[PDB]
């Protein structure tokens, strides 16, 4: 019974992390995964980092409640610090110590500072590693995840469509394979099951899950064993204005063809 | 081959996938290029550990 976030990891068992999350967020969900990473020498800095669940409320709320507790030194600063993860990223929350930034640190100089804009991006390292990480630890935290922040994913490749790609190996779209809600398939586990001629990612955009499913004509690919990604997020449709290529295969609308034909000819 | 493929479902004539929106975002993503291995310490999984072995029955969920 120590400061759990200064203590090293050999003693911090699972029980010690999914206990902490529920304190430190005052939330009583359970963390998917963490990272806790002790880092020293120039920015004497130890981060502790927790994966959600569920998504909070305030995760869409014009009161704020995404990021960490600023700790300075031991010291409790603020808290709810989404400074140390960019928008896109809003979802993480735990708490992180620092020795480099200033005790008075205020909310606006955890933004604007360059040593916070280098601690900012440093923990988007563990951001990157605890999503692809949780997707290969157990899919079904993943799948949890996505049903909760996936709308916060799709603000990433509409931001920066040069490193794209990182964030659309993570992104799950729902699809024809499955007439579920829960958006499973991925741009992953599209290539996995694309045909022959199949040159093209084919999508559906729709306002609604339900009416894109509410059309028969699903199951006629289905049946041939073509798989069409069902896309019914607001914010898809400014994703994919940017996201226009994963993994060398252009991506294709509904309302256009392909050369899928072209190979076949 | 139609003004569309055989995928006749939510269909209008044509469209450049989907686009327009407003630029809600200002600007960060992940890093692309250098494995720094200097950075680690939470190392490995931490739901089955690897393949499950030995410790792994339920108690890390």
């Amino acid at each position: 019974a120590q400061a759990l976030w200064t203590r090293n990891k050999s003693e911090i068992t699972d029980e010690e992390y999914k206990e902490f999350y529920k304190h430190i967020a005052h939330d009583f969900n359970d963390p998917l995964t963490w990272s806790h990473n002790r880092v020293e020498g120039k920015q004497e800095y130890t981060s502790l980092l927790y994966i959600p669940s569920q998504a909070p409320w305030d995760m869409w709320n014009r009161d704020h409640k995404h990021g960490l507790k600023l700790y300075v030194q031991r010291v409790f600063i603020m808290d709810d610090a989404e400074q140390f993860m960019p928008n896109y990223l809003r979802f993480v929350r735990g708490l992180i110590d620092s020795s480099d930034l200033p005790l008075n640190v205020s909310r606006e100089i955890l933004q604007d500072s360059t040593v916070t804009r280098n601690l900012r991006n440093a923990l988007t390292k563990r951001v990157l590693q605890m999503l692809e990480k949780l997707a290969k630890d157990d899919a079904e935290k993943y799948q949890t995840f996505w049903q909760q922040f996936g709308l916060v994913l799709k603000e990433g490749p509409a931001e920066d469509f040069a490193n794209q790609e990182a964030i659309a190996k993570l992104l799950r779209f729902a699809s024809t394979h499955t007439d579920s809600s829960a958006q499973t398939v991925s741009l992953e586990d599209y290539v996995s099951r694309m045909k022959e001629g199949q040159e093209k990612i084919y999508y559906i955009t729709a306002d609604s899950y339900a009416a894109a499913k509410s059309s028969p004509h699903l199951e006629l690919l289905r049946k041939k064993g073509i798989e069409v990604l069902l896309l019914s997020d607001r914010i898809d449709e400014w994703m994919m204005n940017y996201l226009t290529e994963f993994d060398g295969k252009p991506f294709q609308s509904v309302s256009k063809v392909d050369e899928s034909l072209e190979k076949l000819a | 081959m139609a003004t569309s493929t055989l995928i006749k479902a939510i269909d209008g004539d044509t469209v450049k996938l989907m686009y327009k929106g407003q630029p809600m975002t200002f600007r960060l993503l992940l890093v692309d290029t250098p494995e720094t291995k200097h950075p680690k310490k939470g190392v490995e999984k931490y739901g089955p550990e690897a393949s499950a072995f030995t410790k792994k029955m339920v108690e890390n969920a």
